[PDB]
RNA sequence: UGCGACAAAUGCUUUC
RNA sequence: UGCUGUUGCUGUUAAAGGGUUCGUAGUUGAACUGUGGGCUG
């Protein structure tokens, strides 16, 4: 405690736990990962929050099963976030 | 007759636009014949 | 839903404040348009067009891409639906109740939810009516 | 007739001044010798160039106006052109700014409708300053208001590129009141989702 | 649904100040929200505020001093006179010697005081003390 | 500081006192309100004469606020560290 | 029909 | 006589919220085009 709080200027640790249209700025919280193919290794961008079919091109073309929240990815795939 | 009256004198702007077009294209090429010497 | 019944949910998209593409996305923006195009050609409608292209192809807000949105595109190309797509599927979801109260004529719970779903068709139709957007005797069934 | 006179105006190139035809010069002497500015220059030109001294700085800034035609043109390799012309000018700074119109806000309902939203004094006025930043972008404005009556706008930028932009801030106000007669001020912003702003 | 902006605004800050609160976030803001702040401003009543921008409506944080025992808006926005200012002055306001009456006028927007050195009606806003 | 006739005197008379967190008036009947005065330190650790004083009103107390309201005003007069 | 000069809020020495 | 209430009334239990929804006239309806500047005292 001791110190006060600017409505203005918001510590990290309060506004880690808000939601999205609760911020000072509103923002999404969706972000793009480069993904890699089982015994295929192409590069394909894939939503973090994908719903629809995302398939590899040329190959088995099965990854990005749906859920309720984030799609799960494949065992067989690498993933890494992409920035911005 | 209105809709006669209206049409071509609405549509005859094509052929305008055509001598607009070709006008500036041959500038060009006059542009770039200077570029040429 | 607000309009009607006594639901109050609030889940939505954020669009991000700084609308400039990640720097990573190589594609131009006379491709995207062209891509849009070919979508709509095979028959999906433009809702469905956005999806497509965030989840596998990269492009997030077409509008921050290529300075239009997905049905101005259409519609300079001719490829606008003729009915708006929102109206189109509340006319859907009327027909197949109707078709299954016919068989059902105790389903008094459907009966309700018919006369719900006409009256948001009469309240849209009239809004699409003053903008011009559909003929001024369309005239829902 | 001079070759490189062809990089500016048909008006100004009949009486050029002593500026203009050195960045004229400039101009044309790149075409040929860079990958990346040779399939953009054969089709620019420029208005004119101004100069700007920037009180207690020791350093001077160049002002190239440019029509607004060739605003994706430039966006492309405005990196490369400005890394480029300021190897040329020792102790200066470029700026690349395209020309636009502003149309004064009529006091008719009927005639504020027709407006161009592009030719508002207020979509004008942060596309300039976004001319002069745009490797960066802004992740954020507020307004301050004193309790004198003052308001003063503080523009936001992203902390990773403070390396890279830092040096040029002081310039990049002076430059933005004398085009446009409105103050600004500058801030850095590490993790801007959360709105996290960064004292060094 | 929300009617008033004007009206949600001040309604926020008198409360805030009933009960002790320093600082007070008001959303959604508008240019009449800014121009009637700063006319409390300018007597004294309230601090300095700052205006957040989000590309829509932006939200507003405001310092509060203590000072402001209450703030409400008027709803419809009657016509007054300049002869209606003495009936608005006795009917809102806790007495003649201080609290103002905000207005909007050809002129801009002002107190009454200031509106009646310089001869002009409107329409009135709000008011303070 | 007061009210003046215009004739050059004050015609209020007994001023009262301000919260020192919420800057509100102290009423006569305000029989939670208290006043409180911490001593003053040389620097060898020894207390010094002059002392500082603040006052809370009632209904901060009865809230259960006042430890609070506390704290920030003797870290805003530097009486103690924030951290 | 030809010719001269200057603009252009969106690159024709361009795109497909 | 603020016991007709625009200023200015009441509606859990004193008199008074329609059993619940749909809906047309009617009433009401979000933000935005917008700090003029330079020289003297
Ligand atoms: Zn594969």
């Amino acid at each position: 405690g001791f110190f006060d709080a600017d409505l203005s200027y918001p510590t990290v640790r309060t506004e880690r736990m808000k939601h999205k249209r609760r911020r000072l700025v509103q923002g999404p919280n969706s972000y793009f990962m480069d993904v890699s193919c089982p015994r295929c290794r192409q590069v394909t961008v894939v939503y973090s929050h994908a719903t629809t079919s995302v398939e590899c091109k040329g190959c088995s073309k099965k990854l990005c099963r749906p859920t309720g929240g984030k799609a799960l990815l494949v065992e067989g795939c690498g993933y890494r976030r992409k920035p911005d | 007759q209105l809709a006669e009256q209206l049409a071509a004198k609405h549509l005859r702007d094509e052929q305008n636009r055509n001598k607009a077009r070709k006008q500036e294209l041959k500038k060009r090429e006059k542009e770039r014949e200077r570029a040429r010497r | 839903v607000r309009m009607h019944g006594n639901g109050r949910g609030k889940a939505s998209s954020a669009l991000p404040y700084r609308r400039t593409p990640p720097a990573w996305l190589k594609i131009a923006s006379r491709n995207v348009v062209k891509m849009v195009c070919k979508s709509s050609r095979k028959g999906m409608m433009p809702s469905q067009i956005g999806m497509e292209l965030r989840d596998s192809m990269g492009i997030a807000q077409v509008k921050n891409v290529t300075g239009r949105k997905i049905l101005r595109i259409l519609k300079h190309n001719g490829l606008a639906p003729e009915i708006p797509e929102d109206l189109y599927f509340l006319v859907k979801r009327a027909t197949q109740m109707r078709k299954h109260l016919e068989r059902h004529t105790t389903d008094r719970d459907t009966k309700y939810r018919l006369i719900l779903v006409e009256s948001r068709i009469h309240r849209l139709a009239r809004y699409y009516k003053r903008v011009k957007q559909l003929p001024p005797t369309w005239k829902y069934e | 007739m001079q070759p490189h006179l062809r990089k500016l105006r048909k008006l100004k190139r009949g009486k050029p001044s002593d500026l203009e035809e050195s960045v004229a010069k400039a101009l044309f002497e790149l075409e040929a010798s860079h990958k990346t500015l040779r399939q953009e220059l054969p089709r620019f030109h420029v208005n004119t160039v101004r100069e700007v001294k920037v009180p207690r700085s020791k350093k001077t800034v160049l002002v190239v106006f440019y029509p607004l035609r060739f605003l994706m043109l430039v966006r492309k390799v405005q990196r490369a052109l400005t890394s480029e012309l300021e190897k040329r000018h020792p102790g200066c700074l470029v700026m690349l700014v395209a020309q636009r119109q502003i149309t004064k806000r009529p006091t008719d309902v009927y005639k504020l409708q027709k407006v161009q939203r592009s030719k508002t004094s207020t979509a004008v006025f942060e596309n300039i300053l976004n001319d002069m930043i745009y490797p960066s972008d802004v992740v954020g404005r507020r307004w301050r208001c004193r309790t004198d009556g003052s308001k003063l706008m503080k523009v936001f930028l992203d902390a990773r590129d403070r390396k890279r932009i830092e040096s040029r801030l002081r310039a990049v106000a002076y430059v933005y009141k004398q085009l446009t007669h409105r103050r600004v001020s500058f801030g850095f912003m590490w993790n801007p989702k959360l709105q996290q702003v960064s004292t060094r | 649904t929300m009617m008033s902006v004007l009206a949600n605004a001040l309604r926020t800050i008198a409360s805030a100040e009933r009960r002790g609160k320093r600082q007070v976030l008001i959303r959604p803001s508008s240019k009449v929200v800014v121009k009637f702040l700063q006319v409390m401003q300018k007597h004294g009543y309230i601090g300095e505020f700052e205006i957040i921008d989000d590309h829509r409506a932006g939200k507003i944080v405001v310092n509060l001093n203590g000072r402001l025992n209450k703030c409400g808006a008027i709803c419809p926005r009657f016509d007054c006179a300049t002869t209606d200012y003495e009936k608005w002055m006795k009917n809102i306001l806790p007495s003649r010697q201080f609290g103002f009456v905000v207005l909007t006028t050809s002129l801009g927007i002002m107190d009454h005081e200031e509106a009646r050195s310089r001869n002009t009606g409107g329409k009135v806003l709000g008011f303070f003390y | 500081i007061g009210m003046f006739n215009e004739e050059g005197e004050n015609v209020d008379l007994y001023i009262p006192r301000k919260c020192h967190a919420t800057t509100t008036l102290i009423e006569a009947h305000d029989h939670a309100a208290v006043q409180i005065s911490i001593a003053n330190v040389g620097p060898n650790g020894v207390i010094n004469g002059t002392t500082t004083t603040l006052c809370i009103a009632g209904y901060l107390r009865s809230q259960g606020e006042s430890d609070h309201a506390i704290n920030h005003i003797t870290i805003d007069r530097g009486i103690m560290r924030i951290k």
